[PDB]
RNA sequence: AACAGUGGUAGGAGAGCGUUCUAAGGGCUGUGAAGCCAGACCGGAAGGACUGGUGGAGCGCUUAGAAGUGAGAAUGCCGGUA
RNA sequence: AUCCUUGGGAGUCAGACUGCGAGUGAUAAGAUCCGUAGUCGAAAGGGAAACAGCCCAGACCGCCAGCUAAGGUCCCAAAGU
RNA sequence: CCGAUAGUGAACCAGUACCGUGAGGGAAAGGUGAAAAGCACCCCGGAAGGGGAGUGAAAGAGAUCCUGAAACCGUGUGCCUACAAGUAGUCAGAGCCCGUUAACGGGUGAUGGCGUGCCUUUUGUAGAAUGAACCGGCGAGUUACGAUCUCGUGCAAGGUUA
């Protein structure tokens, strides 16, 4: 299983395992390989100097969507304010495949 | 022209008490208090949108120590020991769910004590 | 299955809820020698649309009447008669002269 | 000018401020007058010099 | 504007030629649309009235005290906030005339009569001799001269002819020779004209 | 496209959404209009749309114009029901 | 990166608290009345147990990203018996 | 311009009813269906009130008689509740139950972390300061005529005409 920065922020993966991250365009239908893979793991062939020499891993990118719509609705509890925001997310459904060490 | 204005009102008024299932009492069988009920679970949420991006941490930093002091080391040295013994950014839910596959965590707690010698 | 309907005979709906609430689920060997010995008097107007039901399954659909399950008894606030009283000081508060709605859906068991 | 396609000119339209509905609008409650104050009342005002 | 005439039947050849004063300007987009508005405004009729809370056929007596009782404290009767009404400020009868300066006036008609040549949209039909002054007259000319909807008719006589015909039908409107307006060309996307009228349209302006 | 910003009362400016009516045509209705109820749909919001059921004769879109143009608070008013 | 004029357009002309300097007061008051600075008012978040004025810091919006300030690191309660 | 809380107070046997000794105040109340075809007959019931039968497109359309919302009042229920301290929500969250304007689904959510209504008025209000029982409807910045500034248009030491 395989440890990955691409967000900012990092997925504990194994291979087949769906994985939404941000909007990243990649052209969603296209492959894409990720560059960041800490902790090998399995046979624990563990991280030093960060990031494993090329140890990456390559997903199948297969839909780029927006999430649940999101009300954003901050008020002040007095003086007349109101901030109703509508708000979605876009992340993309990466599908994940070939782990390579 | 005049302006009845007859059907406006109707169609806000139904539309926050779609947003209002679910709550207790007649809070959410009425309009003109539960006005105040989603205007509230609105501001709540957003504060509560800023606690699980907060308090989650405030999960697995515990969870670190029920695994950290299993190898005999406590939170405040671990930490210190990652950020020496290699320059590790790892996900503090992550360096946690190391803990679902142990002894993964415990090789890189073994890779923490040579760092603190 | 069978329906009885009152519309709008004058009684209150609680005192006439609770007249009903020794029936929903009852038979007919065991509600009509119940509500004729409550006493509780908002019961011959129930009396006559159970009975009335009865011989709506005797006649329309003759469905065997003696062995019938009462299934649904619910009964609603009809057209409110309202009067004005007098009162004292000059205050003429009001009195609800209420109305009910009794419906027993008597059924097959 | 077709009169389907009954478009003004540039700028010279403009919306009147529709005083006093609502909050998020700007100039809802106070209907931009003000608070305790002569001029905030009804009926102005005073003489003007 | 070198518009071919038109024999009302043939039709036909020999053209004309027009003024480029006054069918051969760049229409001015922007002051024809003033001149739509006034023109719609005023044949608004302007009778719409409220009884005002004065104005109201009502009893002035306060219904209670001013101190005193458990209500609130509530003036007159026929006021704003009750149900008998009325309407605090509503709609009082008023004028929507107004009139633009003659030096956008000419211009208007100008330009829109300017415009409508450029769209290839004027027949003139010279000399308008009806033998009779039956509908099914213009019927049949308006179809021969290949037009089909909504169409004006500049007389410059205001005949007898042609105004008892083409008003039953629903769409062509007759004109007088003066009485050419923008919300007549502007709407009816289409005129007729006599080669008189030329003439005396671009010497009424 | 680069760089910076983006709490907020009283208030100033800007941009919008709504509703009713009129004006151009263009376009839906008995093969079901408006309104009503439901629903897990879409845009930054005001807000729109779609399928179902009821409803049984009217209605929207665009583009401008007019305005009795928008509701939670008036010890408001009326009616109904606690 | 502000300022000067010019014009259109309004709101406020009762402020509070804390420190520093003052008067009245009894070198009394969450007292009154000035300067100066902050904050509140118009400011949410974390501290100070709860706390408009102290300490830290500014909320366009989402993240089950990381690093820090005030304050902490036995249990409550995150972090060193 | 209005479309029945509007428009006259009165679309309705309205200055009626009621209220006042009296001058006076002064309401509410529209719609079956295209026509009565307005439900013959049978059953229950004293009788209203129903259930079949026919009438019509509809009878859930049958006497407040088109539409029928909400407060309310019910009846069934799928999930939760009898060691619990709560401005009643939010974020987390297993169990259980369903399958959708196909979506990192919907409902209940055992329990945990946070969290003292809305508005006015205030230096400061969760306020033990005021306002509101709820629900629905009506209800407040214009309009007429001038003066000023920007914006736009036509004509430019010449512009508009009452």
């Amino acid at each position: 299983y395989a440890i990955i920065k691409t967000g900012g922020k990092q997925i504990k993966v194994e291979e087949g395992q769906t994985v939404y991250i941000e909007k990243l365009a990649a052209e969603a239908g296209e492959t894409v390989t990720f560059e960041d893979v800490l902790f090998v793991g399995g046979d624990n062939v563990k991280v030093g100097n960060p990031t494993v020499e090329g140890a990456t891993v390559t997903a199948k990118v297969e839909k780029q969507g927006r999430a649940k719509k999101i009300t954003v609705f901050r008020y002040k509890p007095k003086k007349n304010v109101h901030k109703k925001q509508g708000h979605r997310q876009p992340y993309t459904k990466v599908t994940i495949e070939k782990i390579n060490a | 022209p005049r302006v009845k204005g007859g059907t406006v009102t109707r169609k806000r008024r139904k539309k926050v008490l779609k947003l209002a299932k679910g709550y207790f009492g007649s809070k959410h069988t009425l309009y003109k208090v539960a006005n105040q009920q989603v205007m509230k679970s609105g501001n709540y949420a957003f504060r509560d949108r800023r606690q699980k991006k907060r308090d989650f941490r405030k999960l697995w930093i515990t969870r670190i120590n029920a695994a950290a002091r299993m190898n005999g080391l406590s939170y405040s040295r671990l930490m210190h020991g990652l950020k020496l013994s290699g320059i590790e950014v790892n996900r503090k839910m992550l360096a946690d769910l190391a803990v679902n596959d142990l002894t993964a965590f415990n090789q890189l707690a073994d890779a923490a004590k040579a760092q603190l010698n | 299955q069978a329906k009885a309907v009152a519309r709008t005979v004058r009684i209150a709906p609680r005192k006439a809820r609770l007249v009903m609430d020794l029936i929903r689920g009852k038979q007919v060997g065991e509600a009509v020698s119940i509500l004729n010995l409550t006493p509780r008097a908002a019961s011959p107007i129930i009396e006559k649309v159970l009975k009335s039901a009865i011989a709506n399954a005797e006649h329309n659909y003759e469905m065997d009447a003696n062995n019938l399950v009462i299934s649904q008894a619910f009964v609603d606030e009809g057209p409110t008669l309202k009067r004005f009283r007098p009162r004292a000081m000059g205050r003429a508060s009001q009195i609800n002269k209420r109305t009910s709605h009794i419906t027993i859906v008597v059924s097959e068991k | 000018m077709k009169l389907h396609e009954l478009k003004p000119s540039e700028g010279s339209r403009k919306t009147r401020n529709r005083v006093g509905r609502g909050i998020g609008s700007g100039n809802g409650k106070t209907a931009g007058k003000g608070h305790k104050g002569q001029n905030a009342r009804s009926g102005g005002g005073v003489r003007p010099g | 504007p070198k518009v071919a005439l038109y024999n009302q039947n043939g039709s036909t050849a020999g053209d004309i030629e027009l003024n480029a004063s006054v069918f051969g300007i760049e229409p001015n987009e922007s002051v024809v649309f003033d001149a739509i508005l006034m023109q719609r405004a005023s044949l608004r009729q302007g009778t719409h009235k409220v009884k005002n809370r004065s104005e109201v056929r009502g009893g002035g007596r306060k219904p209670w005290r001013q101190k005193g009782t458990g209500r609130a404290r509530q003036g007159s009767i026929r006021s704003p906030q009750w149900r008998g009404g009325g309407v605090v400020f509503g709609p009082t009868p008023r004028s929507y005339s107004y009139k633009l300066p003659k030096k956008v006036r000419r211009l208007a008609i100008k330009s829109v009569l300017s415009s409508k040549v450029i769209d290839n949209n004027i027949i003139v039909l010279e000399d308008l001799t009806l033998d009779t002054a039956k509908t099914k007259e213009m019927a049949a000319i308006l179809k021969g001269l290949s037009v089909e909807k909504k169409a004006l008719i500049v007389t410059a006589d205001a005949n007898e002819a042609v105004a008892l015909s083409a008003r039953n039908i629903p769409g062509v409107t007759v004109v007088e020779a003066n009485g050419i307006n923008v919300l007549d060309v502007v709407n009816h996307e289409k005129l007729l004209i006599t080669k008189a009228a030329v003439e005396k349209v671009e010497e009424v302006l």
